[PDB]
This record gives C-alpha cells, sequence and structure tokens, in this order.
C-alpha cells in the first residue's frame, strides 16, 4: 500500500526557484530511495534525480547542479529544490519509488509547474443552458464555461461528482496568457430541470471554488 | 547515459487486433553480472501517472493482463498486446534502469472504430457573462468518429471566423470517440448587434450538415 503525493507551488516566475514536497506513505524512507521525474507539456519522461535511503543523492547531469534533493525520514517527506527555472522547466513533476531497487513501481499523481511571469487569475464560471425546450424522452446536454484563468489546472465536476457518466471536459486553450475551457454533461430530459444539475469548478492556484447551477432560461 | 528510441511514434488499431511496438537502446542494457536486461515498459493513460507493465524486459508486473508481453534482449526490445482493448488507449514508454534512468519518446496507441455521427448542441451567452460585457456562444460536438470535423459559425446568415476557439478531447477510453467544443467569443455589444446564431457542423457520417441555431429574440 505505497502512496506518494506531491505538493508544489503551481506557478514559478522565470529565474526563481521551485520547491516541491513529496509526502510518502506505506514505507519508511530509511529503507527505500525516492526518485523525481518530470513530464513536459508535450509528454515524454525525463528523470531528474533521486535520494537514497542513506541520504546520498544522484542527479541528472543536464540540470547543471540547479537541482538539490533532501529529505526528512522522520516525517516521510522528500524535498525537491530547483533554482533559476526557465520556461522549458514547465512540466508535471512526479516523485516515484520502486520496492525493488528498480524500476519505479509507485508514482504520485504529479504536480503541474508552470514557469511564467504572468499573474494568477481566478476563473469566471458561466452556465450553459439550452436555448429551447427539450423533447420528450430525450437526453439534454448542459455545460459550464470556465474562462479567463491562469495558471493551469482547474478541476470540474458535476453534482459534486455524483454525475460522472456522460461528461466531457475539454482541454484548456491558452490565449493572451489566459486559459479557457468548457465541460458538457448529457442527461435524460426527465432528470433536468426536474432535478438539480450543478458544475463545481476549482482553481487551487486562486483558491477559487464555484458552484454554478444550470437553470432553464426564457426561450 | 543510454538513449532509448521507440517506433512507430503513433499507431492506430481496431479493438481485438494485435499490435507490436519497438524499443531500441544505443547501448546494451544486459548486465553481465546478472544476465538480466534492465528494460521496463510503462503505460500512461490520459490523466494518469505511468503504470509499470513489464520489467527485466519480459517479466510482467503482478496484476497486468496476460495480453501484455515484452521480449527482446541487448539493444532490441518489443512490446506486444495480443488483443487490444478499447481501454488500452495510452502512450507506451520503454525505460532502462541500468546506467542512470532514461526513457524513450513513447508510442501513442490509438483505437480505430466504426464511424459515429456527432450530437451537436448550441448554447447562447449566459446572463452572468453579458453582465460582464462578454458574449461567448458555445457549440458542443460530442461522441463522433473519426476526429476530422468542420464547424462553421454563422451570424444572421453570414459566416464569422474571428473569435472561434476549438478544443478536442482525447479518445474516450470506453467507446473511443472524439468530442469537440467550439467557442465563439464576442463582446456584449457585438452579440446584441445580430440576432441569428448558428453552429453548422459537417462530418463524414452525413452529407447533410448538422444545423443548430438560436435567436437572440
Ligand atoms: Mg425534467
Ligand atoms: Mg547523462
Ligand atoms: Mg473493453
Ligand atoms: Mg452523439
Amino acid at each position: 500500500q505505497v502512496q506518494l503525493k506531491e505538493s508544489g507551488p503551481g506557478l514559478v516566475a522565470p529565474s526563481q526557484s521551485l520547491s516541491i514536497t513529496c509526502t510518502v506513505s506505506g514505507f519508511s524512507l530509511i529503507g527505500y530511495g525516492v526518485n523525481w521525474v518530470r513530464q513536459p507539456p508535450e509528454k515524454g519522461l525525463e528523470w531528474l534525480g533521486m535520494i537514497w535511503g542513506d541520504g546520498s543523492t544522484d542527479y541528472n547531469s543536464a540540470l547543471k547542479s540547479r537541482l538539490s534533493i533532501t529529505k526528512d525520514n522522520s516525517k516521510s517527506q522528500v524535498f525537491l529544490k530547483m533554482n533559476s527555472l526557465q520556461t522549458d522547466d514547465t512540466a508535471r513533476y512526479y516523485c516515484a519509488m520502486g520496492v525493488r531497487p528498480d524500476p519505479f513501481d509507485y508514482w504520485g499523481q504529479g504536480t503541474l509547474v508552470t514557469v511564467s511571469a504572468a499573474k494568477t487569475t481566478p476563473p469566471s464560471v458561466y452556465p450553459l443552458a439550452p436555448g429551447s425546450a427539450a423533447q420528450t424522452n430525450s437526453t439534454v446536454t448542459l455545460g459550464c464555461l470556465v474562462k479567463g484563468y491562469f495558471p493551469e489546472p482547474v478541476t470540474v465536476t458535476w453534482n459534486s461528482g455524483s454525475l460522472s457518466s456522460g461528461v466531457h471536459t475539454f482541454p484548456a486553450v491558452l490565449q493572451s496568457d489566459l486559459y479557457t475551457l468548457s465541460s458538457s454533461v448529457t442527461v435524460p430530459s426527465s432528470t433536468w430541470p426536474s432535478e438539480t444539475v450543478t458544475c463545481n469548478v476549482a482553481h487551487p492556484a486562486s483558491s477559487t471554488k464555484v458552484d454554478k447551477k444550470i437553470v432553464p432560461r426564457d426561450c | 547515459n543510454i538513449m532509448m528510441t521507440q517506433s512507430p511514434s503513433s499507431l492506430a488499431v481496431s479493438a481485438g487486433e494485435k499490435v507490436t511496438m519497438s524499443c531500441k537502446s544505443s547501448q546494451s542494457v544486459l548486465y553481465s553480472s546478472n544476465q538480466k536486461n534492465y528494460l521496463a515498459w510503462y503505460q500512461q493513460k490520459p490523466g494518469q501517472s505511468p503504470k509499470l507493465l513489464i520489467y527485466w524486459a519480459s517479466a510482467r508486473e503482478s496484476g497486468v493482463p496476460d495480453r501484455f508481453t515484452g521480449s527482446g534482449s541487448g539493444t532490441d526490445f518489443t512490446l506486444t498486446i495480443n488483443s487490444v482493448q478499447t481501454e488500452d488507449l495510452a502512450v507506451y514508454y520503454c525505460h532502462q534502469y541500468l546506467s542512470s534512468y532514461t526513457f524513450g519518446g513513447g508510442t501513442k496507441l490509438e483505437i480505430k472504430r466504426a464511424d459515429a455521427a456527432p450530437t451537436v448542441s448550441i448554447f447562447p451567452p449566459s446572463s452572468e457573462q453579458l453582465t460582464s460585457g462578454g458574449a461567448s456562444v458555445v457549440c458542443f460536438l460530442n461522441n463522433f468518429y473519426p476526429k476530422d470535423i468542420n464547424v462553421k459559425w454563422k451570424i444572421d446568415g453570414s459566416e464569422r471566423q474571428n473569435g472561434v476557439l476549438n478544443s478536442w478531447t482525447d479518445q474516450d477510453s470506453k467507446d473511443s470517440t472524439y468530442s469537440m467544443s467550439s467557442t465563439l467569443t464576442l463582446t456584449k455589444d457585438e452579440y446584441e448587434r445580430h440576432n441569428s446564431y448558428t453552429c453548422e457542423a459537417t462530418h463524414k457520417t452525413s452529407t447533410s450538415p448538422i444545423v443548430k441555431s438560436f435567436n437572440r429574440n
């Protein structure tokens, strides 16, 4: 039952430093090494470094000593520190470990790190309700528009997660240093507007949590 | 520092068919003091972290389906899926852990399936956005295949191309279809300058375009 979870800042300005904490569970850091791997927006995997049980470290030579890894065995925490970040350091940063000496068996969810001087901006959440009436025994498509936020990511759910099937959340598009995305949900006409349908949008970087009830509109 | 190259970069296949992928290393990954090939295969589905499929080049990780088999030695390795499942949609990375840790560029596995017509939905701007001075008109084109699709925005009959932003989802893990969102962003004043707003979609599944419209009325 090994688990790793990364906690990072989400946004780092160019030439500034990156700090991420990997909190592990299910094993002692005394006995196992922890590795760091990042995935840039265009995908692929790049190993960054590791810290052994005894506290020694190995790093990727390409990082030019900008990378330093430490840990606190007693708190099950591994500390990633990288200096003078540039745009091409934008990536999802994973911490990973293997119960054998290798290969890596357990990966965290990773934390997205965007390198930009742009400012953090909260999203605007708008309901997308149909313009006309729904036919009998039809399935109706609703949506939410999430506009003008930065940086990634946002999370969207429907009815606090109780509405999981029939959902499409589209990838965000970047324009003028602002992200926009949308999410659709398709449900039977006998369930809406009879029952509540609400989209739940979270932008952790802005500490924003918004619920937008989808209500019918005046045809 | 060993370099790992994979081929093909991407690959499409129907469900139930067999596929083979290739991973080549610039230096041998066979350790003489172990007679083990330090070679691993990972699967990464959209929105998920890598998942170890194979290690020692041919040892299958516990819990992995038996359709996944890896083979090869020295500098030439192969991953086979005896019968591709719809859920096998993913990027497959090979990996060496003999001398430091390096990864291949990945092979993207995509799923071929039967054509599927889209469901088109058009949504007028919300009152919340209009109060802010903006007027985004949104069109959802859901659960179609193949990915190629043409969307045309018409205002009072005339076409508009400025302010259109399109976004496609990944292939669905269960039915392997595509969805697309098209957002036409105007200001409130521009929006209130016209009346008829139309999202017109054209897809291989039909010669007649799908027309969804609303009137600001
Ligand atoms: Mg109803
Ligand atoms: Mg090197
Ligand atoms: Mg299946
Ligand atoms: Mg459809």
